[PDB]
């Protein structure tokens, strides 16, 4: 198993405002993260693949970078209806394995 | 005391095409092979040099984990001294190879029945390949009767073809995967 | 249009056995795989184990190893999912998504079948 370290586990932002996530692996993963969003209740969908290309028919806001073993995901100017549980996704090892999972919520 | 990736490279998802053979160089753990004497489906587990069972106990050094992927007929020639097109032209072993050749039937997970054109190999070489030595050269191969200079056609010939790997070829021509371990027996780093 | 619907919720005894339906309709099935999620409400995703959707043979996430049968019919175009002597501990939600058999990054999801045990 390859576990995936998401911090931090809650969060606090505004809407109109920059932040940025984190997902720090604990094996050298050749970029073979992807990054997943889940809302309240509902089937999580498909953000960002190997960790720095786009989804086609996702906004334009959502980009992340990172290669190695550390990798962030930076939401700028966010929107309030982007409330929910973002999920990291290795792909490099078996058996694949999700992170924990932070929740990016309100103020 | 820390384990050594046999992990990382055994398990892993996407083995890359033979004629750009990744390779792992281990130094500073202890490999236990009880790992791998356990994981029963290994079609092919032969060791030149040593012998599996005395393997535990040694102590290597320099040991390095090269990985591709290749045709189920042509496993038979990841071998010292053998002769065709892979050990030609993608990867050869010297005469006085003293490690081991590990193999799969990897049929399940590199077969669509759409075609699999994804893995490739060399076809086509002005010499043989030294031993233990990668070309991943892009560029026409041709006798000298006019220079293309990057254009496909007569007399001309683009040097990575692609394999099948259809689900429905045969126990032979489905994709096998292959691991080679070549110790190197200075203090000793590895263990058991 | 592209989708995989599920069966509805369950709610059995300890000890008994249930099969959950995960019908795939709009792509070609052969072209991709099949993995399967379980989420326990309050943590985490846990890979199940995919299942080479032309053939059928799986290939059990090491933790999962018994207890658990992906079975596959390809006459109808539904995989499905099998456990035997339900526990106290895996009351949650069981997701099944495409995961590519070159990429395995799942993009299109299921609905979500539940599955509780009580007494
Ligand atoms: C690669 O990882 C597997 C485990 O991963 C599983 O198999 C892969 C091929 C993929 O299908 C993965 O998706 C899948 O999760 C390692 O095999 C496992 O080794 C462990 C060693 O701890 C075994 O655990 C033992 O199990 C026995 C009972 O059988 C217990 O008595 C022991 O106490 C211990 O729990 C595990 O069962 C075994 N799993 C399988 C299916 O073989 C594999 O060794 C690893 N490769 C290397 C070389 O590291």
């Amino acid at each position: 198993d390859i576990v995936l370290t998401q911090s931090p586990a809650t969060l606090s932002v505004t809407p109109g405002d920059n932040v940025s996530l984190s997902c720090r692996a604990s094996q050298i993963i050749s970029n073979n993260l992807h990054w997943y969003q889940q809302k309240s209740h509902e089937s999580p969908r498909l953000l960002i693949k190997y960790a720095s290309q786009s989804i086609s028919g996702i906004p334009s806001r959502f980009s992340g970078s990172g290669s190695g073993t550390d990798f962030t995901l930076s939401i700028n100017s966010v929107e309030t209806e982007d409330f929910g549980m973002y999920f990291c996704q290795q792909s490099n090892t078996w058996p694949l394995t999700c992170g924990s999972g932070t929740k990016l919520e309100l103020n | 005391t820390n384990l050594c990736p046999f992990d990382e490279v055994f398990n892993a998802t996407r083995f890359a095409s033979v004629y750009a053979w990744n390779r792992k160089r281990i130094s500073n753990c202890v490999a236990d092979y009880s790992v791998l004497y356990n994981f029963a489906p290994f079609f092919a587990f032969k060791c030149y040099g040593v012998s599996p069972t005395k393997l535990n106990d040694l102590c290597f050094t320099n040991v390095y984990a090269d990985s591709f992927v290749i045709r189920g007929n042509e496993v038979s020639q990841i071998a010292p001294g053998q002769t065709g097109n892979i050990a030609d032209y993608n990867y050869k072993l010297p005469d006085d190879f003293t490690g081991c050749v590990i193999a799969w039937n990897s049929n399940k997970l590199d077969s669509k029945v759409g075609g699999n054109y994804n893995y490739r190999y060399r076809l086509f070489r002005k010499s043989n390949l030294k031993p233990f030595e990668r070309d991943i050269s892009t560029e026409i191969y041709q006798a000298g009767n006019k220079p293309c200079n990057g254009v496909a056609g007569v007399n001309c010939y683009f040097p990575l073809q692609s394999y099948g790997f259809r689900p429905t070829y045969g126990v032979g021509h489905q994709p096998y995967r292959v691991v080679v371990l070549s110790f190197e027996l200075a203090p000793a780093t590895v263990c058991g | 249009q592209i989708q995989l619907v599920q069966s509805g919720p369950e709610l059995k005894k300890p000890g008994e056995t249930v099969k959950i339906s995960c019908k795939a309709s709009g792509y070609t099935f052969t072209d991709y795989g099949l993995n399967w999620v379980k989420q326990a409400p309050g943590k985490g995703l846990k890979w199940m184990g995919w299942i080479n959707t032309y053939s059928g043979e799986p290939t059990y996430n090491d933790e999962f190893r018994g207890r658990f049968a992906f079975s596959l019919e390809t006459s109808t175009i539904t995989a499905y999912l099998k456990i035997n002597n339900l526990k106290n501990e895996d009351t949650a939600t069981y997701f099944c998504a495409r995961g590519g058999n070159w990429d395995w990054y799942f993009d299109v999801w299921g609905a979500g079948t539940t599955v509780t045990v009580s007494s």
